RNA sequence: AGAACCUUACCUGGUCUUGACAUCCACGGAAGUUUUCAGAGAUGAGAAUGUGCCGAACCGUGAGACAGGUGCUGCAU
RNA sequence: AAAA
């Protein structure tokens, strides 16, 4: 019953994922195998984060989400790393489009009943992260 | 139907040079996969099938 | 007493039993005696070639 | 966690002395391996796994070790039981124990080939190598932060090349003596291949990296029979790399810390420098060549011969022209903006790195290490 | 051949099913060590080499091993004994019954002090490690080329630090199982102890042994990664007042791996010129001047012909040769000032004859010699 | 018994690799001779004009024996 | 588990 955001397909035995699923039971080796194979059709290189559902008798499933919004708002900004002092410093600019083209897809894990309040989600997301909207 | 290796015995480094172009995994892992048979490789199947039975490598699509 | 160490290279630290004979050093002052190289705990030179019988080195097998 | 215990048939202890010994033909007369699996499984079928006497007397050295160490519920055991008939019964033997006095646990038994103690020229041949790759396959599938190797059980010869295993990679080691009752988690001290020997067969290695394949005779004569092991023959007039091999490749192939080094150029440089700029430059170069991942990062405009600019960041009065050679760091020159736009300026029209290059020996060599007693 | 075999307690198997197991508390019942091992050797001084049987059968596993090898008069046998009762009684039984066996052998029998198995915390700390010192103590002293080790006795923890010992040093390792009837020579794989990890780390590691401690705040700047320290971790020990020291396994690393020495060379500024103009007459023999007389006091004493003020003096090879050198000691490092020829050292004692020049050039020290840089070059395409 | 360039052996920068200067080998070209463009010049490219002596004149290219050194020691001479 |  854990939650991480693995790479896009890099889904190592790594210590990042490795001793995670140890402390439970679950083949590690396997669990690298069946995520990349879902996750090929998602760009590459997106921490994707995956919900571990794992059983008493050592099975598991998984459920994969959206890529995160910071990480959206990363991407669509240009940018690699976030501002060391968020609504201090300023590291991007994004419009209110690519707003709602990154609401669109985080819709599918939003809870706002409009693309307006998922839009303010994310609106408030990139003033968390110093990143401002133009 | 997913191409699967058989049987590789004959020229298996044959068959590491043809997973080499078909797929490109190393030489640990394209040999490893090789003698780990059978196991899941990957018209499509016939492409790579054909070069692999050229050197004696069982197919099975 | 003060003893010398013949040879090239040795293996004598504290508390290593050695056999000394007689045998003075001509410019070291002091010094009377030599060092028996391969007996005891000091052992031959290595690599020796010629005059190993001076030196405790038992003849190459060849 | 995992743990790869060694496999030994010290579980069959019961029948010492008794008329046939236990050997591989008494494990044949009575059936089978499976079929003696049974009989020696029948007599400690009963002991417990946290009475301490029986843990002492009445149970194998895996059983003994793998209690003391903790063995739980969610938990995965490996037993690399030997090639012989008597080692794989004791193996089918443990297994059905361990799954019954810890219910919910996954055993799995490999038969390492050619792991028999009789014949010289197989052991150092099938058996190590064997075992070197079935043990490398399990750590590297479970990650070197959870396996624990268990080099109690079997014979004594195999307990060098678990141990080695465990240096190299990072997983520890733990064994307990009969009568003792203490895990002792063996020193691990800190070892590597040697890079100095090692280095000439690096373009050797390069042939097998790419072709996958080189004819015997042509390896003979391109190269001292410790290297024999390095390579494994695939069996129609080629040789590949044996599991040693991919070790060494590999370590041949990580990248590693770097000392920095400073032409006569650039001491002369550096020094006009430290005056307006404090000691930064110093400092910067040193934490850039000890971490890979800062080295990686800084790599400006790539001039030719291997030559790659560095910059400490936006808007600074230093850019450095290195390049590497072996675990050096060479720093060649250390130019301020002006001059550093001066020299792409010229690079743009025609070659760069060779200039530099070819009057290596009459102006820039030879590099001093980058250690100063200032006072 | 010179054979360095360990030692356990099969030599007194025949004591198997007693109802006092044979044991340290056994050893202590029968009037100490010596008492015990007569009486051991009464139980196995009818058996013979020559005997296939017996050897399997009643031997113990250093005489079967050895038999095995070949052992004659003109070899030397050490066996390393355990630290405990039990441990030293049995190998003395077996150095009894070689030399009865084997008439003119030269058999040492040698006790590593804290080998037992035990305590956890003692083994691993002064066990394995004065294991480790006696045998790299003992190929050196018999040389390469004569020594084979024979990791076939005792505990099975004390085989791989055998065995390693044997690849580091090129050093070949034979075992032999009881009912099999063929030695096996031990794999050998051309391993060392962590050069490449340990070299960006020159610097602090001669300050630890010279200077007792450093600040840890300065070992965590050398160690940038994560995955360094963590390897890392057993050689450095906390000392106290936020300092680290060289662990006993750290001191036994870095004494194999860096030659000793007295005095660690620097040059200034202008002897670093003077050094490369003069490569064009004198070849590299200023180099290695310089390191001789910093490796041994003995010999910077010899050099010492004219002395400055300040604590600068002048170092001459001897007569019939042309450089000088100007140098002085500060700690432990050997600063070299200049290094000038015949013609410019009259003229240098000429001045300092008249005025006092030692203080001339200590003035001078921040505006044309210092900094130091170290007497480590790289002149050669190569790398390791 | 004579440093503005040259001398010049030194410095910065641009450049060459059997080579500025020799003997050979092969292959290819009379030698020389008006010019143009790029460059600080070295040099590079292009276009004209010659194409004789009787194989040698001079030449360009390719390989390697070699050339080359005002480099050290006048305490080897 | 001091020649599995
Ligand atoms: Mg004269």
């Amino acid at each position: 019953y854990v939650k991480l955001q693995v790479a896009a397909g890099m889904a190592n035995p790594s210590p990042p994922v490795g001793p995670a699923l140890g402390q439970q039971g679950v083949n590690i080796m396997e669990f690298c195998k069946a995520f990349n194979a879902k996750t090929d059709s998602i760009e590459k290189g997106l921490p994707i984060p995956v919900v571990i559902t794992v059983y008493a008798d050592r099975s598991f499933t998984f459920v994969t989400k959206t890529p995160p919004a910071a990480v959206l708002l990363k991407k669509a900004a240009g940018i690699k790393s976030g501002s060391g002092k968020p609504n201090k410093d300023k590291v991007g600019k994004i419009s209110r489009a690519q707003l709602q083209e990154i609401a669109q897809t985080k819709a599918a894990d939003m809870t706002g009943a409009d693309i307006e309040a998922m839009t303010r989600s994310i609106e408030g997301t990139a003033r968390s992260m110093g990143l401002v909207v133009e | 139907f997913d191409v699967i290796l058989k049987a590789a015995g004959a020229n298996k480094v044959a068959v590491i040079k043809a997973v080499r172009g078909a797929t490109g995994l190393g030489l640990k892992e394209a040999k490893d996969l090789v003698e780990s048979a059978p196991a899941a490789l990957k018209d499509d199947a016939e492409a790579l099938k054909k070069a692999l039975e050229e050197a004696g490598a069982e197919v099975e699509v | 007493v003060t003893s010398y160490i013949g040879g090239e290279g040795h293996n004598l630290q504290e508390h290593s039993v050695i056999l000394i004979r007689g045998g003075r050093v001509k410019d070291l002052p002091g010094v009377r005696y030599h060092t028996v190289r391969g007996a005891l705990d000091c052992s031959g030179v290595k690599d020796r070639k010629q005059a190993r019988s001076k030196y405790g080195v038992k003849r190459p097998k060849a | 966690a995992v743990y790869l215990c060694t496999c030994g048939t010290a579980a069959a202890k019961k029948f010492f002395g008794q008329t046939p010994r236990f050997d591989a033909a008494w494990v044949t007369e009575h059936g089978g391996v499976e079929a003696a699996s049974k009989v020696i499984y029948d007599t400690f079928r009963t002991a417990r796994l946290d009475d301490e006497v029986a843990l002492k007397r009445d149970l194998s050295a895996e059983i003994h070790s793998l209690a003391r160490m903790g063995v739980n519920d969610k938990d995965t055991v490996v037993l690399f039981s030997s090639e012989t008939a008597d080692g794989q019964a004791c193996a089918w033997a443990v297994k059905r124990y361990l799954e019954q006095a810890r219910p919910g646990i996954l055993c799995r038994i490999e038969v390492v080939a050619g792991l028999q103690v009789t014949d010289a020229h197989v052991f150092r041949t099938a058996g190590v190598l064997n075992f070197t790759k079935a043990v490398l396959h399990e750590i590297d599938a479970n990650g070197t932060g959870q396996c624990v190797l268990n080099p109690t059980g079997g014979f004594k010869s195999l307990v060098p090349y678990t141990v080695l295993i465990g240096m190299l990679r990072g997983v520890p080691a733990k064994y307990i003596f009969e009568q003792s009752s203490a895990l002792i988690p063996l020193p691990m001290m800190p070892v590597e291949f040697a890079r100095s020997r090692l280095e000439p067969l690096r373009p050797l290695l390069e042939r097998i990296q790419n072709e996958t394949a080189i004819p015997r005779a042509e390896l003979d004569k391109a190269l001292r029979e410790i290297l024999d092991s390095l390579f494994e023959d695939v069996g129609q007039g080629q040789v590949s790399l044996s599991p040693v091999g991919f070790l060494i490749w590999e370590e041949l192939e990580r990248p590693t810390a770097l000392v920095p080094f400073l032409s006569r150029r650039a001491l002369d440089d550096l020094l006009k420098m430290r005056a307006t700029e404090g000691t930064a430059p110093d400092d910067y170069i040193t934490r850039v060549a000890r971490s890979p991942e800062q080295l990686a990062i800084g790599k400006h405009e790539s001039w030719s011969k291997g030559l790659f600019w560095l910059k400490r960041g936006e808007h600074t009065r230093d850019r450095y022209l290195v390049s590497v050679e072996g675990w050096r760091l060479l720093v060649w020159r250390i130019v301020d903006a002006d001059e550093y736009d001066d020299l792409l300026t010229q690079n743009r029209k025609t070659d760069a790195g060779a200039r530099v290059v070819a009057e290596r020996r009459e102006k820039y060599a030879p590099f001093v290490r980058l250690e100063l007693y200032e006072d």
